[PDB]
């Protein structure tokens, strides 16, 4: 007999815990793997795949047209769209990468913005999308806007155009549930020159928006989701 | 490993942020193919967002309860809670299942943690010291009738005996007919015109039946099981787009009707910030 | 010359050519084969009928208007009844397959409109009546027809809520499955390659489709002035590397 | 050291670092290099 | 005195277990073994010795004649017998391979079935027996059968014929208890020509039948089995 | 046609044996070609030869 | 590691690997081939 003493924590159950259990039906046997495309392994290999953004938010119940960020044709120096970027919160909520982050508590990296154009190939635009770091408001005027970070986008046979918001941060990391001492900016969008529609053709055109996270992305501090909850067990 | 590496103005003729998304692909873009920046380094791995860290904590996924009282002219133990069953899931409790339904396929080893606490809402002298039994009376096996038939016996079923107020614990390889578990099966159990759909054809692994060892005393004691699960050696294969309505179901997709609006709408416009 | 804008597909007996193509996808990065001896189970030899089911079927079109929510089709039901591909379908027990499908749309530069197209491993659909009801089969088996998005909630059929995916998630996110966009402004076909996903090596044919390939306008169409308002979709699909197994005497199925 | 004869009764298992995005993120029949046009 | 902490699971007994216990009685001291003809190791060993299979089921109370299956003299194009493969239910429970797949819950691998003839030496007979794999209804004549798994057997000095039931499933397991998903198929027989009986000869013929498991054979997952139970303890 | 318009046609051969096809789906059963119009203006389709026999009759 | 002195105290023995089912299935005194025809 070894002469022990137990410490405090002793019959404790921690559901973070990584031990040894016994196998409740030994000498078993699997049945063996097969191939299947597709593993997963990290999470941060799936927040890199961009998913649409119902910036258009404005509707009264979900609807295919918040994810339409309309256009007007000859309208000059005005704004598109606006945002902030609590990436846990708002338009970014229920995107994966909304979905993913609030998974983790803190986050840390750049994000990738992009917009395709949907118009008429005989129309032509050009936008300036701007990020504007933590410290000022959201910006009020393109003069305003243009003095951050920003991308003239000129409307061509390449469809999209990928703006990144590069990390801009005193402390290293972020809360995904939004904070203020943690905030990180806004995100506007405005005229260039403008929209222009070719004879013939008329109306709104559309940009559809999306969000995935750079390869420089961090997430940490698991915890539960405010997007998910219940009342009574389901059953069969 | 560097997270950002210097990179100074550019003119040129390559352009990287102009793409096409049509293609379906997300091109890898990062902040310096668009702003000047200095090199910094990671400082990270990404160890806690594997699969193995997201699936490997003990999720609670199933709260039953059994009493001790005198069974004495009791026509239907099971209905008196004289023991009780449980219908072996992992999709009743939804905490669990978002997080697992991220996933297609997936295949991971088990670890169940079983923690009983009794409670006596009407007069006792005392607490008693019960002891619960858990067994598995899977698909062929004898499901007991009676709080103690022969089927306790249990002598090729496993079974755990623990005291009330602790705690049983222990493991399960993967015991799936096939190579992965389906998170979701878009098919029947055969071509029947009035088959059941969902997975609810598949998840074949019969249910968990608890009771309590000791005879009863004078009072009546309530006895509530709590069952946690935590994968261990997390295999997942095609990931999927997030849960967003709520549940109605265990294996159905189904949500409710006159749902609310999941997308949060604006206090202003599209221009808001 | 090569552009990512022309190709050409040749399988079998048929043959596809697109001048205005925006590359096209592989699933999970993974392009069709056989099923591989350490991965089998059934000990029976397969039957590869080859190029006499592994040829392009071109399914009955369908009509964008601007009222239009979208389709879904399922595979391997969308072709059980094409050519000799449907009978070994039937007849055997067990079969396998890969595709490569080729959604076309073509407009002018005068026209707008997006439609996402993409391929959904193990689609699910739910009940629109909530709780616990589920699918009949034959909702889940429209056969060539596929299943339309603005047709109206029938019983003991699925949910055909669009912002929904048929399950619950939003539309938004099906981006995660491998998919690819005919944008008219850029593109006009779009073109998949499935490898065969699954958690067995080989299944039974009919009674569980392993992927629904859905087609939903996102960006509204606007036609040019005085353009009449609707364009046609069709929708192509070829079984790539089919093995059955397990002949005899042929399914009988629901309705 | 394990304790146990199965291989279900030992712990988690270890950082994949495996990490791959690739057949996500781009899953395309023709490569694409990044800041040659998209469509040629 | 080496500090410990106990975890959750202490003090269960998991009746699944094989950890060490004290010897009660020390010193103590074996019988020697001798040696004994038929030693058990596996229980696959024995699953693969052939039994007779009840499957002339009609009677009423058990009988020595529903091991026979009977032969009609000339019919032509008929039907002999006819079951599912349930080998865990129906005319299969009862047999010993029945009787083993009864203690796990999962099988996998191919059956034997074999026919013994016992009709005079001076008759002639051919039949067809044909499996019918997982899909199809158990075939309604000889001409829906012999598309699927068959063997014509034509009876003579070699008085049994050995059928196999491949295995033939997209699902590596099966369920012994029945299930649908999980379900394996039909077995039927059929007159190939017909019975043909010699002179002075007269009545029905019969068949023995047995079942045994191929080499291939997998079992796994024990349980109990539905086949035992009783109602108070015995004595003596 | 003008350069501003476009197409997608499907032309059809169908081997001896069969009627002369009644709708694209039975055409597009045999040898077909789905050409798509564009800035290459020609469609080249071959018409292999399949035959029992190795010549035929001009006549 | 065992702890304890007698042998009936340690655990489970271990997985035969034996497997001869020819004494069950193939006790006959001349032996048969597959194949062969049975009575000659
Ligand atoms: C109490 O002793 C036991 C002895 C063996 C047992 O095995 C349980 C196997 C069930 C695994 C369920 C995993 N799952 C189910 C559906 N999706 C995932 C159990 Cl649960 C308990």
């Amino acid at each position: 007999g070894l002469p022990t003493t137990t410490l405090p924590g002793s019959g404790q159950f921690l559901t973070t815990d990584d031990r040894q259990s016994p196998s409740a039906l030994p000498n078993y046997e699997p049945t063996p793997r097969i191939h299947i495309p597709g593993k997963v392994h990290n999470l941060l290999e799936i927040i890199q795949v961009d998913t649409l953004i119902p910036m258009n938010n404005t509707h009264t119940k979900d609807e295919v047209n918040s994810y339409l960020i309309p256009l007007n044709a000859n309208r000059q120096n005005e704004q598109v769209f606006g945002t902030n970027l609590f990436i846990g919160d708002g338009v970014f909520k229920t995107t994966l990468l909304g979905e993913i982050v609030q998974y983790y508590t803190h986050w840390s990296g750049s994000l990738r913005f992009s917009l395709m154009y949907t118009g008429p190939a005989l129309s032509s635009a050009k936008l300036i999308l701007a990020y504007t770091p933590p410290g000022a408001r959201g910006p009020q005027d393109r003069r305003e806007a243009m003095l951050g970070t920003h991308v003239v986008w000129d409307i061509g046979l390449q469809s999209t155009i990928v703006m990144t918001i590069p990390w801009t941060s005193g402390v290293q990391f972020r809360y995904t549930d939004p904070d203020t001492y943690t905030s990180a900016g806004f995100l506007s969008c405005w005229y260039q020159t403008s929209l222009i529609l070719p004879p013939e053709t008329t109306g709104q055109v559309y940009l559809l928006s999306f969000i995935s996270a750079c390869p420089d992305f961090k997430l940490r501090l698991m915890k539960d989701t405010q997007t998910i909850s219940q009342t009574v067990a389901l059953t069969e | 490993t560097v997270a950002s590496i210097s990179s100074g103005p550019k003119h040129t003729q390559k352009v990287p942020i102009l793409t096409a998304n049509e293609t379906g692909a997300t091109m890898p873009v990062l902040p310096s193919d668009s702003i000047e920046t200095r090199t910094t380094y990671m400082h990270f791995n990404g160890s806690e967002t594997d699969v193995e860290c997201f699936l490997g904590r003990a999720a609670c996924v199933h709260v039953t309860e059994i009493q001790n009282k005198d069974a004495t002219g009791i026509d239907n133990h099971r209905e008196a809670k004289l023991f009780n069953d449980w219908k072996i899931n992992l999709s009743s409790l939804v905490q669990l299942r978002k997080k697992l339904e991220l996933f297609t396929y997936v295949r991971f080893d088990s670890e169940y943690t079983i923690l009983a606490t009794a409670s006596q809402p009407d007069s006792a002298n005392y607490s008693s010291n019960l002891v619960v039994q858990a067994m598995y009376v899977p698909p062929g096996a004898p499901n007991p009738k009676e709080w103690d038939d022969y089927t306790w016996q249990s002598a090729s079923n496993p079974s755990v005996f623990f005291k009330v107020g602790d705690t049983s614990r222990f493991s399960v390889p993967y015991v799936g007919l096939a190579s992965a578990y389906n998170c979701f099966y878009d098919g029947y159990s055969h071509d029947d015109a009035e088959t059941q759909y969902g997975i609810t054809v598949l998840n074949h692994m019969g249910s968990m039946a608890f009771r309590i060892v000791n005879e009863h005393d004078e009072h009546k004691t309530l006895v509530k099981i709590r069952v946690y699960h935590r994968a261990k050696h997390v295999e997942a294969w095609i990931p999927r787009a997030p849960r967003a309505l709520p549940y109605t179901s265990i294996g159905r997709t189904n949500y409710p009707k006159n749902t609310e609006p999941v997308i949060k709408k604006r206090k202003g416009d599209i221009k808001s910030y | 010359g090569y552009s990512d804008r022309v190709q050409q597909i040749t399988l079998g007996n048929s043959t596809i050519t697109t001048q205005e193509a925006a590359n096209a996808v592989v699933c999970y990065a993974e392009w069709p084969e056989y099923l591989p001896d350490v991965d089998a189970s059934d000990v029976n030899k397969t039957s590869k009928p080859d190029t006499s089911v592994c040829r392009f079927y071109t399914l009955d079109s369908k009509t964008w208007t601007t009222g239009s929510k979208g389709w879904c089709w399922k595979l391997p039901d969308a072709l059980k009844d094409m050519g000799v591909f449907g009978q070994n379908m039937f007849f055997h027990s067990l079969g396998r397959s890969g595709y490569t499908v080729h959604v076309q749309c073509n407009a002018t530069k005068f026209h707008s409109g997006c439609l996402l197209v993409v391929v959904i491993p193990e689609h699910q659909l739910a009940s629109h009546e909530g709780g616990n009801v589920s699918v009949k089969y034959t909702f889940t088996h429209p056969g060539e027809r596929g299943i339309d998005l603005s047709s109206a909630n029938e019983v003991g059929g699925p949910v055909k809520d669009v912002l929904y995916n048929m399950n619950g998630t939003l539309l938004g996110n099906l981006l995660i499955f491998p998919h690819q966009f005919i944008n008219l402004r850029t593109n006009n076909t779009a073109t998949i390659v499935i490898p065969y996903i699954n958690s067995v090596p080989i299944d039974s044919m009919t009674r569980h489709n392993n992927v629904s390939l859905m087609v939903i306008p996102i960006a509204p169409l606007t036609v040019p002035t005085g353009a009449t308002p609707s364009l046609p979709i069709t929708v192509t699909i070829a079984p790539m590397c089919t093995e059955f197994s397990g002949i005899r005497s042929k399914s009988i199925v629901p309705q | 050291i394990n304790y146990y004869k199965d291989a279900a009764s030992t712990s988690s298992a270890g950082q994949s670092l495996s990490m791959d995005p690739s057949k996500f993120t781009e899953p395309v029949k023709d490569l694409m290099l990044k800041g040659a046009p998209a469509l040629n």
